[PDB]
């Protein structure tokens, strides 16, 4: 049984009515220590679909090499794979679903939280997570470790059901994750001001922004109080 | 019927025992005279260019230091056997009995390695007869054929390989119920220059001992509990040396 | 034919090497089997190849497997020598299961079934010997007879030979013998066997063997006088 | 070391007719005190007249559904479009629980259907192994709640006639199939009132001999 | 939870109860604890649930298996034994039993068996496991003979799950009696006990001292 | 079981076997024996946890019978002892460990001589006219001194064991209600019938 | 108690001038309960002896283990095994199995006949040489026997004056050890003969 | 000679395995069958054999997956493996991947089944040939299979006894059945005009025809008896 | 060669090896099988090789379930393995589903061992060593089909019947199925027509002893039946022909 030694932070999602924005911290903590910086995190499979990693930089490696290995797989054989028999966030998701129970059935768990966003190629949002324990499920907003409970309401005001969808868009979908990479900064002790961003759209594809930072900064109430003991 | 290991003939035996103990007899000539106080040991070396270095040559193995070895048959069986013959005496009777084994007992252990290379078909046995000489506390002095049939003799004099039955008549003649161990030395060459001549030197020439202990070889002093190897290789010099005064 | 080898089929749809098992079985000593009412009666001719051979710890051709199921042979006595050690480690273990004895039907199949697996299988040769397994079950009082052959099918038979000019006991057993009365009384049932035994040593009253089972774990071995009465009254009648 | 354990709530229910059977469930999803999800249907169809839900642990509860789904299309083709009874998918699940009983599954299985003599059906399993025939059962963290109070209006138990004192007592009486919904749309509503793992929305899926129809109805999502 | 079974001139009783606790709460009244091996046996459920349901259905097709191998009938030495050895391999993995089998044979007559998940096998006539076992012993003990009418033993197997709902507290749901007989086990229907309850309570004037 | 006992007199041996049988807090049954034959003229009873108990009797039963039949002739007591205490000591360094613990008396027909051994439950042979294990060796050996002599009748024996009984019954919170009072003899084994 | 000897026993070997003894008592216990007053400790194959202190089971596993070890050898090279080689022979047994061990002393005794010269060993749980020709004790009275014996220990005495050395020093040891008290076996051994001599002394 | 034959793991002077030639042999011996296929359907229709009129046929359509089925033609216990391992794989994309196998991926396992018997001492090449038609994601296919291990995809192809005929009448209609999609009953109806043609010495009967179809809005479907009794 | 291997094909494309196993199934005993829409009457002829051989003890009819049959012939070693296999399927099925099997189903699960022959071939581990010299009659009644006769054959696979012979007699029994069958047919019409053709097939005489039917009717079960219930349908032959 695998016990934490290097670790990320937190992931967060959401849906607009055309994509998804998946965006994860970059961190490598040791316990407090700060050990590593500029652990990228976020990984692209395929050309559709991003797969954000949190929990084990250690187990986050060997998932690294499997999903770069999942395209490897799909590429063999078929004239047609990128259009016809590419890889969705389905697919991508299930394939690492199966990993997480069997490694659990053996008493030697992958340590991971995952979250697996994109678009399919029928034009249907499919944002849906995964674990070490093996639970499963989706919705909306979805956010992991203490992004969870922390940076997942704001953005469950955006878009609160699946009602809620086609009245997103992207701008706002890209205004609320930011916002919420702001809480997580502040108020999480696991942070780290840069931190990357991926926009998944079917219409426009796949956009990289790279080392977006933590912006919009108050601090002026640390001048008001004098604290106290 | 003789043709294969697993075939009984119709008035017995196997017929691959039988062309493997014609492989010795396309061999080369070795020889052991056993004396009160030693066993020698000779065989001669060919390699057919004379380029060829004559001191890599495995034929006389100490397989350890109380016991020496000489083959005729195949050379490559030869190489391969004293290693697994070493790696079993340790095994079942150094880890076991504390030292290094009997004469009698590792004899069976070595017969016992070519016994299993019979019982499963397809799978040859080795070229090889050895002779297998050594010393111990209590059987004393000893001298052993051990055949690629999977059984031993126990022997007084014998030579094996291609000059054997010259050999043996020799043997018969010149033994005698007491002998030293430097007259046994002597009508070891004799007889061995009968196998060959035109290149019997004392550089081409392999020949052994397993007589007294030699503290000499020890190597650590200062224990005197404890005895020295038994055997001894004896140099080129010492070969040329004999083959002088005779 | 296709004696080459064990597991190719044949035109002729016979395995050879199961045919020739059987041929096998002339070579042993004949044994015959015989039932009554409320009585078996297992015999054998015991062949004596010399008069150097003891009788103090030479084997009787007759083997208890268990206490209350009796076993003869006829065949290779090379081969009888583990298959009758076979049967019974299961036989025993039949009572670590449930703890009942053996059941003589259950006990059959068993011995039909080492044999069975044998010819089955190509890396084997069968057992060239065939057997007659005598007893009553535990739970009743109906007397039990089985065959077992090499082929490893196995059947119930009233009375039945094997071994050594079989064919001429057969006979000789169908024209004496009556299945509307098997004899009830169990020295009658004896006298049969003796007859049968007879003719196959051709002269011998020292090489007729003769063992009865009786319900309820009743086995016993019949002595050598007690066998010379029964040829007594044969010899006088005749 | 590692609990591969863990609750993550729900609660849900299985009620037998005499022509139909539902089986009913919250579309909350918990993880201790987090609200994972608003809406993730827990009642799955399976085909053949077969709705099966496994709740507790999650991770369990998806990957025995998974399982069950591959041994329906394997009895397909050993068996050339064979039906598959509830009795008969009753004991495939009994070995699918008791296959790992050294590693066991930590899921609370009902599963509802039609019988042969075509009246409704629940067997509800105990989360290791075993099942019996129920009429009202409910798995999960308020199945407390949600039970006895199913057990006054099915079943009639401890009820008795006006005026008679116990003398004779009230019969059960035949069922319309709307009116087993209204009693499971109000055990929900007052379960999500009383309880932290109820909520969000409630489906249940009617399981009726023409086919197996999806009715779903909001739910509070305080 | 409460089981028992007890021999008598005219054959086997088995009688039991459906009341089963999680928790302090209960999951089920409706539940039966005897399992039906074959039409010949009837084995019951106590202890451990899961591990009793599973191998008890095992052991009946074991029994369907050896009567169509051997051409005759299951003994009940033959199935009890059977189970044992079974338990005995799983053993020390949290494996829990309490059953005991019920059989009428001609070859042997009414015998019955406690098997336990240690590999326990224990003949007797009388037996009653569980954890309201004791107040149910009480009842049973007392009323028993062997010389003993068919109407008033399956009086006696009514008796003793009725005692035992009282007292014990997780013993109650419904009575189920079943009778072995030499063709086979007979049902005599499911009582609920609370109906049970006042017909006894009146009929021998006992329970004088439960009001409420 | 809950009582074991082991006296060996002048020609027949005497073993002693718990009736009850303890199971948690109820006695499931009250006369049930806890020996059984190995051989017509050796007995083995048995005491220990239970479960071990009787899957352990019934499995040594199956091999001294095989024996038996092999050879067509039985093994003498002493060569039955040092199979059963292999046994034992073997199962200490496996994957299940008994606690069956075993006397084992035998009217040895080779040499015509009444023999008793005992065999704890870790696996060892010792030769001795007592014998008992659990906390009934502990009354019950301190009382057998005085009042055994270096022979007496078979009668003498009984009233002997009849002795250690109500020692053990005064003394000892164990219940066992009686025992099965088995004689190994030179003609058989037999049950007398003792309270 | 401890669990590697529960059921005690003590052995005693000494070294005289060309002579060994070895002496062992003669209780069995389990627990506090003394079981048994004839259970020799010491067995022998051939001209060696060998006494086996420890968790009883083991002594009897072991001394069945031994003559099936010595008797291949004996039949084999026609000729009896000496108290040098079998030294080393206990200690390739006893750490075979390492993990879950066997729970003994071992302590041999013994005179070759090719050299008349007393030979002694003792071994630990997972064997060991321990080749001191001092005199060598092992059992659950090991630390009272190395005093006693230490302090009666002169070097080189006659064999008959070292049966008075041994079987003093044992009999004092005896009964103040709680896991032993009863009976007594004294082995004087010799090239040419082995004479076995029971003491009488006091049971507890 | 022929003495390279008896091993199949011996390969001839000319570069052939005669035991893998001798597979196809196999094929032509026992019944025919017809692939053909549009873009919106894969069909496959089938001559079902008896051995006696109180025999009742064979069923040489086997379901494979409810997107995917074949036909046989050759030896009747080499198709119940391949059909079996076939199931393996689809019920392992739906478990794995949450995915509908696709018939090319399928082919390359199915090609590898039969190189392992190939290289192997021991075993035989199958004998039986399959024809085998899905609908993916990426419509309608149809490969053939033959003993060699060899998959190719075809517009229509048959195997089996006296197939020229059949592959005489695909030939000249090639384009006619391509070309119509959305209609089921056209495509049903051209395979039927097949496998008329070869035969010879035999008619058509409600029994012989056995109709198996996938498609766009298709589920796996095998008609037989009454149902292939609209399309005589 | 083609014939010695047992995984060589012949220039015909046959498995030679294979088909000589054919003539195994053939040398023992007729057994003759007529399904009916009430029920699959099996009837066997077993050989009586002396007087002394008890034909009533051995039985080439035996019981899988409680309405499934089965009918054997070839060599009663390997019908010994089949049946003990069989029997494992059809228990095994009622331990998962707790439901009856079907007649197909029960024979798919006969085929399966079947097929293994091999020793390097690929599929299922190859653990057996030969063909199997022995077929069956497969008889059983699921609800959902009605009563059905299945033929296993170990070198093909299950072909649906309404009447099959197997053994010695099987081709001339055969003609008389294809002349006498109907599917008008009772069970009692049907036992004394397995009889009618039985007897023509047979070199022995027609009794008891070398007789033996019985039926798979979902209502009584399998149920074998008795000597004196097989001398009673003897008798009521001879009086239909005398009519006749």
């Amino acid at each position: 049984t695998q016990q934490p030694i290097v670790t990320g932070t937190s992931v967060i999602s959401m849906k607009y009515d055309n994509g998804v924005i998946i965006a994860a911290d970059n961190l490598g903590s040791y316990g407090s220590l700060l050990r590593f910086n500029g652990v990228e995190r976020l990984i692209p499979v395929g050309d559709n679909t991003v797969v954000g990693i949190s929990g084990d930089i250690s187990d986050m490696q060997h998932i690294e090499r499997l999903l770069k290995d999942l395209v490897t797989e799909n590429a063999y054989d078929n004239p047609l794979a990128d259009a016809e028999e590419a890889l969705e966030p389905s697919y991508i998701f299930e394939y690492l679903a199966t990993v997480m129970y069997q490694r659990r059935s053996k008493m030697n768990p992958l340590w991971n939280a995952i979250i697996v966003a994109g678009v399919q190629s029928n034009g249907d949002q499919f944002l849906r997570y995964v674990n070490l324990l093996g639970v499963t499920y989706s919705s909306p907003t979805l956010a992991t470790g203490f992004g969870a409970h922390m940076a997942n309401p704001l953005l469950r005001k955006v878009v609160d059901r699946e009602s809620d969808i086609p009245k997103t868009t992207v701008q706002v979908a890209e205004e609320a994750i930011v916002n919420a990479m702001r809480v997580l900064y502040y108020r999480d002790a696991r942070s780290s001001r840069n931190f990357s961003l991926a926009i998944i759209d079917k219409n426009t594809g796949l956009t990289f922004k790279k080392n977006l930072q933590v912006e919009n900064m108050k601090w002026d109430f640390a001048k008001d109080i004098k604290g106290y003991g | 019927y003789s043709f294969s290991l697993t075939t009984f003939s119709p008035s017995g035996k196997l017929g691959q025992i039988d062309y493997a103990l014609t492989a010795v007899k396309q061999g080369v000539t070795s020889l052991g005279i056993k004396a009160t106080n030693g066993v020698v040991i000779a065989t001669e070396k060919k390699s057919s260019s004379p380029l060829a270095m004559s001191e890599t040559l495995s034929k006389v193995s100490l397989l350890t230091p109380d016991i020496g070895a000489v083959y005729s048959g195949m050379g490559p069986d030869y190489r391969v056997l004293v290693d697994k013959s070493r790696k079993v005496a340790h095994t079942s009777y150094k880890r076991i009995y504390g030292e290094y084994p009997p004469t009698k007992l590792l004899v069976s252990e070595v017969a016992k390695i070519m016994q299993e290379a019979t019982q499963s078909g397809g799978v040859r046995p080795f070229g090889v007869s050895l002779l297998i000489a050594g010393h111990d506390e209590f059987n004393g002095f000893s001298l052993y054929q051990v055949d690629p049939s999977g059984s031993y003799f126990p022997w007084k004099a014998t030579a094996i390989g291609k000059g054997s039955v010259a050999a043996k008549t020799f043997l018969e003649k010149r033994w005698n119920d007491e002998l030293e161990l430097e007259d046994a030395i002597h009508i070891a060459l004799l007889t061995l220059k009968e196998s060959v001549e035109g290149e019997f030197n004392g550089d081409t020439i392999e020949l052994a001992i397993i007589g007294d202990e030699n503290p000499d070889l020890l190597g650590y002093t200062g224990i005197p509990t404890d005895k020295g190897p038994r055997f001894r290789k004896l140099t080129s010099q010492e070969i040329n040396d004999r083959l002088e005064a005779l | 034919g296709y004696d080459r080898a064990l597991s190719i089929f044949s035109p002729d749809g016979h395995i050879f090497q199961v045919e020739y098992a059987l041929e096998a079985v002339k070579r042993g000593t004949c044994a015959v089997g015989v039932k009554g009412k409320n009585c078996v009666v297992l015999g054998c001719e015991r062949r004596s190849t010399l008069k150097l051979q003891d009788t103090r710890i030479t084997p009787s051709k007759v083997s208890k497997i268990d206490s209350h199921v009796v076993l003869s042979f006829s065949g290779l006595n090379a081969d009888s020598r583990i298959l009758i050690e076979k049967a019974r480690v299961e036989a025993q273990s039949h009572r670590l299961t449930l703890e009942d004895p053996v059941t003589v039907e259950y006990l059959t199949r068993y011995v039909a079934g080492v044999q069975q697996r044998y010819t089955q299988s190509g890396g084997v040769r069968p057992f060239g010997v065939s057997t007659l397994i005598a007893g009553f079950d535990p739970r009743d009082d109906e007397p039990k007879l089985y065959q077992t052959e090499p082929s490893g099918i196995y059947s119930s038979w009233s009375a039945q030979t094997i071994g050594r000019n079989s064919k001429t006991v057969r006979e000789f057993l169908e024209k004496n013998y009556d299945r509307k009365e098997p004899p009830a009384t169990v020295e009658e049932c004896v006298k049969l066997t003796v007859r049968s035994l007879l003719e196959v040593v051709q002269t011998g009253a020292k090489n007729i063997e003769i063992t009865v089972v009786k319900p309820d774990s009743d086995i016993v071995a019949l002595s050598s006088e007690e066998i010379n009465q029964y040829v007594t009254q044969i010899e006088q009648e005749k | 070391q590692f609990n591969p354990y863990g609750d993550n709530g729900g609660t849900i229910l299985g009620i037998a007719g005499e022509d139909f059977a539902v089986l009913a469930g919250d579309t909350r999803n918990i993880t201790d005190y987090s609200i994972n999800s608003r809406y993730e249907p827990k009642v799955f169809d399976c085909g053949d007249n077969i709705v099966m839900s496994a709740n507790g642990f999650a991770a369990d509860g998806d990957a025995l559904v998974k399982r069950f789904k591959n041994s329906v299309k394997w009895y397909h083709f050993d068996h050339n479009d064979k039906k598959l009874s509830i009795n008969s998918a009753a004991r495939n699940i009994q070995h699918l629980l008791y296959g790992k009983r050294f590693f066991p599954y930590y899921v609370h299985t009902i599963i509802a259907g039609l019988d042969e003599d075509g009246k409704g059906a629940v067997y509800s399993f105990d989360p290791v192994g075993s099942y019996e025939r129920e009429q009202c059962r409910a798995g999960g963290a308020a199945a407390s709640l949600i039970m006895p109070f199913l057990d006054n209006q099915v079943n009639f138990k401890n009820q008795y006639e006006p005026g008679t004192n116990g003398k004779v007592k009230k019969p059960l009486k035949y069922l319309s199939v709307e009116e087993v919904i209204k009693l499971v749309r109000d055990s929900f509503t007052s379960a999500t009132e009383r309880h932290i793992q109820v909520g969000d929305g409630l489906e249940i899926l009617i399981v009726t001999k023409d086919g197996v129809r999806k009715e779903f109805y909001e739910l509070k999502r305080d | 939870t409460t089981t028992l079974a007890f021999r008598f001139q005219g054959g086997i009783i088995v009688a039991v109860d459906s009341r089963a606790t999680a928790g302090n709460w209960v999951a089920s009244q409706t539940v039966k604890k005897v399992i039906e091996i074959n039409p010949f046996l009837l084995g019951t459920m106590a202890g451990g649930a899961a591990d009793c349901q599973f191998w008890e259905t095992w052991l009946g097709s074991q029994c369907r298996l050896h009567e169509l191998r051997e051409k005759e009938r299951i003994s009940v030495a033959a199935a009890s034994k059977i189970l044992s050895n079974l338990v005995y391999q799983y053993k020390g993995a949290g494996l829990s039993m309490g059953t005991m089998i019920c059989g009428y044979t001609r070859k042997e007559g009414p015998t019955i068996y406690y098997v336990d998940s240690d590999g326990t096998r224990l003949k007797g006539d009388i037996f009653c496991v569980g954890s309201g076992q004791t107040f149910a012993y009480g009842v049973l003990d007392s009323n028993y003979k062997w010389d003993l009418s068919v109407e008033d033993a399956l009086y006696l197997g009514k008796r003793s799950i009725l005692a035992a709902a009282h007292r014990d507290a997780y013993s109650g749901g419904s009575v189920n009696l079943y009778h072995v007989t030499e063709d086979g086990w007979i049902y005599h229907g499911n009582h609920d006990v609370g109906e049970l309850f006042w017909k006894v309570k009146e009929e021998e004037g006992s329970f004088n001292n439960v009001i409420g | 079981m809950d009582i074991i006992l082991g006296i060996r007199v002048q020609d027949s041996v005497i073993l002693a076997s718990s009736k009850a049988v303890t199971r948690g807090i109820s006695v499931l049954k009250d006369s049930d024996d806890k020996t059984r034959q190995l051989s017509p003229h050796t007995l083995m009873s048995f005491a220990g946890e239970a479960g071990d108990t009787v899957q352990f009797a019934e499995y040594i039963q199956a091999n001294i019978q095989l024996y038996s039949i092999r050879e067509d002739y039985e093994l003498s007591p002493q060569a039955v002892s040092s199979f059963v205490r292999q046994e034992l000591a073997k199962s200490i360094r496996s994957r299940r460990p008994y606690q069956v613990n075993v006397l084992i008396g035998g009217y040895d027909k080779k040499k015509n001589k009444p023999e008793l051994y005992q065999i704890d439950y870790l696996g060892t042979k010792v030769e001795l006219p007592y014998g008992a294990h659990g906390y009934s060796g502990f009354y019950t050996f301190s009382l057998l001194d005085h009042h055994y002599r270096p022979d007496m009748t078979t009668e003498e024996g009984l009233d002997l064991l009849k002795l250690c009984v109500q020692e053990l019954e005064k003394r000892m919170p164990m219940d066992f209600k009686g025992v099965i009072v088995k004689i190994v003899d030179k003609d058989g084994i037999r049950q007398v019938d003792d309270f | 108690s401890d669990p590697s000897s529960i059921n005690g026993g003590i052995v005693v070997a000494m070294t005289g001038k060309d002579c060994v003894a070895i002496a062992c008592d003669l209780r069995l216990g389990s627990q506090s309960l003394g079981v048994s007053n004839k259970f020799e400790k010491i067995f022998h194959y051939g001209h060696v002896f060998l006494g086996i202190t420890g968790l009883a089971t083991d002594v009897t596993t072991l001394n069945e283990m031994f003559r099936y070890k010595t008797n291949l050898y004996k039949l084999k090279e026609e000729r009896a095994i000496e108290p040098e080689t079998f030294t080393q022979l206990v200690s390739s047994s006893l750490y075979e199995r390492r993990f879950g061990p066997y729970f003994v002393g071992p302590v041999v005794a013994g005179i070759n006949s090719k050299s008349g010269k007393p030979f002694i060993a003792g071994f630990d749980l997972i064997g060991c040489i321990d080749e001191a020709k001092d005199f060598i004790v092992s059992g659950t009275a090991s630390d009272q026997l190395f005093g006693m014996c230490e302090s009666l220990y002169e070097p080189n005495l006659e064999p008959e004056d070292l049966f008075e050395t041994i079987s003093q020093a044992l009999l004092n040891a005896a009964d103040r050890d709680a896991l032993s008290g009863w009976g007594a076996v004294v082995y004087i051994i010799k090239k040419d003969e082995v004479v076995k001599r029971y003491l009488k002394m006091r049971q507890d | 000679r022929n003495n390279y034959d008896g091993d199949t793991v011996t390969f001839s002077p000319t570069g052939r395995l005669f035991q893998v030639e001798y597979a196809l042999e196999a094929i032509k011996q026992g019944s025919v069958t017809v692939g053909l296929r549009s873009n919106t359907h894969a069909v496959l229709v089938a001559l079902k054999r008896n051995a006696d009129e109180l025999s009742s046929y064979q069923k040489k359509i086997i379901k494979c997956d409810e997107h995917m089925g074949l036909s046989l033609a050759g030896l009747a216990p080499d198709a119940r493996v391949l059909s079996n391992y076939l199931r393996q794989q689809c019920n392992y994309s739906s478990l794995v991947f949450n995915r509908k196998l696709a018939v090319e991926r399928a082919g390359h396992l199915l090609c590898d089944k039969a190189q392992k018997n190939t290289q192997s001492y021991g075993g035989r090449p199958y004998g039986v040939g399959l024809l085998i038609i899905g609908y993916d994601k990426s419509g309608a296919h149809l490969l053939e299979f033959q003993p060699s291990g060899n998959v190719t995809e075809l517009y229509g192809t048959a195997i089996g006894a006296r197939s020229q005929g059949a592959k005489t009448y695909l030939e000249r209609t090639l384009d006619t059945f391509i070309k119509i999609d959305g209609n089921p009953d056209e495509l049903i109806k051209a395979g039927v005009e097949a496998i008329s043609q070869s035969l010879r010495d035999e008619s058509l009967t409600v029994d012989n025809l056995s109709i198996a179809i996938v498609g766009k809005d298709t589920p796996f479907t095998i008609y037989d008896g009454e149902a292939v009794a609209k399309y005589i | 060669e083609y014939d010695r291997g047992v995984s060589t094909f012949s220039p015909e494309g046959r498995l030679f090896q294979v088909e000589y196993s054919l003539e195994a199934i053939k040398l023992g005993s007729t057994a003759i099988g007529i399904a009916t829409k009430e029920g699959v009457v099996l009837g066997v002829e077993k050989r009586a090789t002396s007087p002394l051989l008890e034909s009533d003890s051995i039985e080439k009819i035996v019981e899988i379930d409680r309405h499934i049959g089965c009918a054997m012939s070839g060599l009663t070693a390997d019908a010994r393995s089949m049946i003990e296999h069989a029997r494992t399927a059809a228990v095994t099925h009622n331990l998962y589903y707790d439901e009856d099997i079907n007649v197909e189903s029960l024979t798919q699960s006969v085929c399966d061992l079947a097929l293994r022959f091999g020793e390097g071939a690929s599929g299922e581990e190859r653990l057996m060593s030969r063909p199997f010299g022995v077929a069956l009659l497969i008889a059983g009644h699921d609800a959902d089909d009605g009563y059905q006769l299945f033929h296993a054959e170990p070198s093909g696979t299950f072909y649906r019947y309404n009447a099959k012979a197997i053994g010695s007699g099987s081709e001339g029994a055969q003609a008389e199925l294809l002349n006498e069958w109907h599917s008008s047919l009772t069970l009692k019409e049907a036992e004394l027509l397995v009889l009618k053709i039985l007897k023509q097939v047979m070199e022995e005489k027609l009794d008891e002893n070398n007789a033996q039917l019985s039926c798979i009717t979902k209502q009584d079960g399998f149920k074998i039946y008795d000597n004196e219930k097989t001398a009673e349908l003897i008798k009521e032959l001879k009086e239909k022909e005398a009519a006749e």
